[PDB]
């Protein structure tokens, strides 16, 4: 059985890790956290109340995407998204991007699905393999969108 | 008795977590705001539970274990928090799925140090984001209970 | 696993006591005279037993049982003695015999309050009249470990 | 399963009480179990560190007759013990009289046991119905001597 912990995705040069929320308080040992699974940029996508920079003096790339609870990613959001991922492993390779969330299983691992498909997994391997490790993975409507998408397929 | 007993070792395999656990409202739980004060220590101490969850600032948010050892060298007055006490020790927490088989709980307790998880569903209503609902406790005593009865 | 249970609850009938005991050297237990300090008060409580035998003046006297309730509010320093405590409530003590078996102890335990009886014997060699020799300790852990093993 | 507790035995109007021993503290509760199961003497046959009389002014006979430490009753203490049942009963049918001795199971159950025998109870059925009450009845000598025993048979 597990604990509140981080969740990590690879393949094939891209890792997500999909993460909790800290408070201010936690914020030294999250970071901690952050740096240990190489990542360079985290995205937040729910609103959070602990204050970046420290997260940014560590040299961690944060960037605040929220979207409403329960939906798809906007448009835009999703090109950024596709479009800050080709910068960041090109930056380089195998580090990780980190997503994070409240619940951990809604919106922010949509993103990471995204991610894949765009990247050419089977829509349905996406949703088995985000769901293998964290499980609850996301709603009707998540998993409408994600069904629904098609790759163009864009991520070089 | 024997034959009993019997059964039930063979339907741990069928039965699950959901059956057997101890709702939310009906668990001692402590209040991470809470002030180890002689009142809440003997309630603690009266409570004969070994291990207790802390939640902040609504049950269902269970954010620490606090074990009946933490308390060693605490004087009621001074009056200490019991967040205090909490952040000395990171003490794991297990959680685990409603839908669980009490065989398999049974040897992660087993396998493990702990004697109490609790116990989560995913929520699929509501327009918001997949969640885990709390449901409350299970204990290693609730699966024994299950066998010796 | 299940069928290792299943094997367990069958041989109780057939294993006592004596198999399953925790001699007495190695349980924790208390001196009456002791003194409910900071130290003795932290020892019990990392000592994760919730009942803790009290002897006097030899661990095979045993004259009383503490609870954990029992140390509700007491404070260290006042630097109060164990005998005081054990003075405040008339706790039963349970004895068995070491030639019981194990079904039967379980039985004992869930028709009780108590999850530990002192286990005896009686002593036929030696001059004087019989007497009945404490062995240690048997807990319902020890009938459980029994079983899921 | 039992606790360190009194022990009553009957038949015909022979009522017996075979005890453990009290502190000077106990004492107290100690007369107040024995009141409860009506006795009027009590016979001490170990030694004891309580000093009695606290029993006497409740108005309970007692005898201190100390006899050897696995040994069987000297010929008075026999003696003076069925005379003093005689009298005792004879005093006021159906009352208790109490053995009291720091193992309990040794020296003060063959005051019992003689009782029994002399009283027409089979030697063999007289030490099974002390062993049924408490287990571990006598030792080897104790019983030697139970068997050997010969009733007068005397006791009116």
């Amino acid at each position: 059985m597990n604990r509140p912990a981080p969740v990590e995705i690879s393949y094939e040069n891209m890792r997500f890790l999909i993460t909790h929320n800290p408070t201010n308080a936690t914020l030294n040992k999250f970071t901690e956290e952050l740096k240990k699974y190489g990542v360079t940029t985290l995205v937040r996508v729910c609103d959070a109340t602990y204050d970046k920079a420290p997260v940014e003096k560590e040299g961690i790339h944060v960037l605040d995407w929220p979207f409403d609870d329960g939906a798809p990613p906007p448009n835009q959001i999703v090109d950024d998204w596709l479009n800050l991922l080709k910068t960041k492993f090109r930056e380089e390779p195998g580090c990780c991007v980190a997503v994070h969330c409240v619940a951990g299983l809604g919106r922010a691992p949509v993103l990471v699905a995204l991610a894949l498909i765009e990247c050419g997994m089977k829509y349905e391997d996406a949703v088995q393999f985000i769901r293998q490790k964290r499980r609850g993975a996301f709603n009707s409507k998540q998993l409408l969108y994600l069904e629904k998408y098609r790759p163009k397929m864009r991520l070089r | 008795g024997p034959l009993n007993m019997i059964q039930g070792v063979l339907e741990l395999r069928c039965r699950t977590v959901e059956d057997v656990l101890t709702p939310l409202e009906d668990c001692f739980m402590l209040d991470a705001s809470t002030v180890l004060d002689f009142g809440v220590l003997a309630s603690i101490m009266q409570s004969g539970h070994t291990r207790i969850p802390v939640y902040e600032e609504e049950r269902s948010n269970i954010v620490d274990m606090l074990y009946l050892k933490d308390l060693a060298f605490v004087d009621p007055e001074d009056c200490t928090p019991l967040s205090t006490i909490t952040r000395f020790y990171n003490h794991p927490l297990h959680f685990v799925f409603n839908d669980t088989k009490l065989d398999a709980v049974l040897e992660e307790f087993k396998r493990g140090k702990s004697h109490l998880a609790i116990v989560q569903k995913v929520n699929n209503e509501g327009e918001g984001d997949p969640f885990y609902e709390v449901l409350g406790l299970v204990t290693l005593e609730d699966v024994i209970e299950e066998i010796i009865r």
